């Protein structure tokens, strides 16, 4: 319970010191229009 | 009403915010009261 509690204060500390924290997996970045406009039945760019 | 689809931003629990929030149906019951082992994610329950 304390290890999970130290985790709540880990993230909100570390991310300020280290900076960063725009991370995930695979594609989420680069090519045409911004953010997550799709939504069904569209594949290959024009938001991208 | 039910009975429609729109993959990516499907509704599973999301409700209308109307013109002012804190609105909800009186049907807050859709289940029976039953308990079991602790699970703190949907994927944890799926393992068992």
């Amino acid at each position: 319970l304390n290890m999970r509690a130290d985790l709540e204060t880990y993230v909100f500390q570390d991310n300020l010191a280290t900076a960063m924290r725009r991370d995930g997996e695979i594609y989420q970045s680069i090519v045409n229009d911004i953010y997550d406009v799709p939504r069904n039945v569209t594949i290959t760019l024009e938001d991208g | 009403s039910e009975k429609d689809v729109q993959l990516m931003a499907e509704v599973v629990d999301l409700a209308t915010g109307e013109k002012q929030v804190l609105n909800d149906i009186r049907g807050r019951y859709e289940c029976y009261t039953d308990v079991g082992p602790s699970f703190q994610s949907m994927k944890q329950q799926n393992r068992a």
